[PDB]
């Protein structure tokens, strides 16, 4: 769920607010687009990822709760996860860790959507 | 869908695009915090709307794709859509006819969430 994709960030991006991801480019809060860099595009595998994972009949990914386990840079998606949660989880924590590898470039948080992702 | 709440936007605010609410306030392009005017309102509720939808067995709002027609302004959902594509589409048009309605401040466009939104 939300609440915990919140925490897998702070977990692999202390030196942040998960807010500085609620508006970056044009994916981080999901939406459409050239990604405007490396970052952009973490958040743009994980709304694609979250609409294959809308697939599995009853999976709301931005509710669904599952197991994971965040421990100082380290994400782990427990196995007692079904698809839906295990699916969810996985995308949660891929653009975690995705986050932590792509520069983070002040000149693209909340950006001109209309005029740059149009 | 989407695709068809972006056009059903246009037909009551011709002189606009979907984009001009893509980031509004602080929900129209999610949802957060405290309403900033009427118009970041008409997107608490259409979420509400869809939240409420969701909870119609197998219902996916941005997916299911619905009849409706737009005639010089005015939005009519027609009558062979299923239990979830009613719900949606009615959904979608009493936002799109929300929208219309409110009052357009270029200064909540835009805005850094992240101070405004909490
Ligand atoms: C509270 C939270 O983390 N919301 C995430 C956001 O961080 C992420 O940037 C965006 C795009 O992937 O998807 C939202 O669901
Ligand atoms: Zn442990
Ligand atoms: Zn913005």
């Amino acid at each position: 769920n939300t609440y915990q994709f919140r925490n897998m960030i702070e977990c692999t991006v202390p030196s942040r607010s998960w807010w500085d991801f609620a508006d970056y480019g044009c994916y981080c809060g999901c939406g459409s687009g050239t990604p405007t860099d490396d970052l952009d595009r973490c958040c743009q595998v994980h709304c694609n990822c979250y609409r294959q994972a809308g697939e599995i009949s009853g999976c709301r990914p931005k509710f669904k709760t599952y197991t994971y386990q965040c421990s100082g840079g380290t994400l782990t998606c427990k196995g007692n996860n079904n698809a839906c949660a295990a699916s969810s989880c996985d995308c949660d924590r891929l653009a975690a860790i995705c986050f932590a590898g792509a520069p983070y470039n002040d000149n693209n948080y909340n950006i001109d959507l209309k005029a740059r992702c149009n | 869908n989407i695709k068809q709440f972006n056009n059903m936007i246009e037909c009551t605010v011709p002189a606009r695009s979907w984009w001009d609410f893509a980031d509004y306030g602080c929900y129209c392009g999610s949802g957060s915090g405290s309403p900033t005017d009427d118009l970041d309102r008409c997107c608490q509720t259409h979420d509400n709307c869809y939240g409420a939808g969701g909870g119609s067995t197998g219902c996916a709002p941005k997916s299911r794709t619905y009849t409706y027609q737009c005639s010089q302004g005015t939005l009519t959902c027609s009558g062979e859509n299923s239990a979830c594509a009613a719900t949606t589409c009615d959904c979608d048009r009493l936002a799109a006819i929300c929208f219309a309605g409110a009052p357009y401040n270029d200064t909540n466009y835009n805005i850094d969430l992240k101070s405004r939104c909490q």
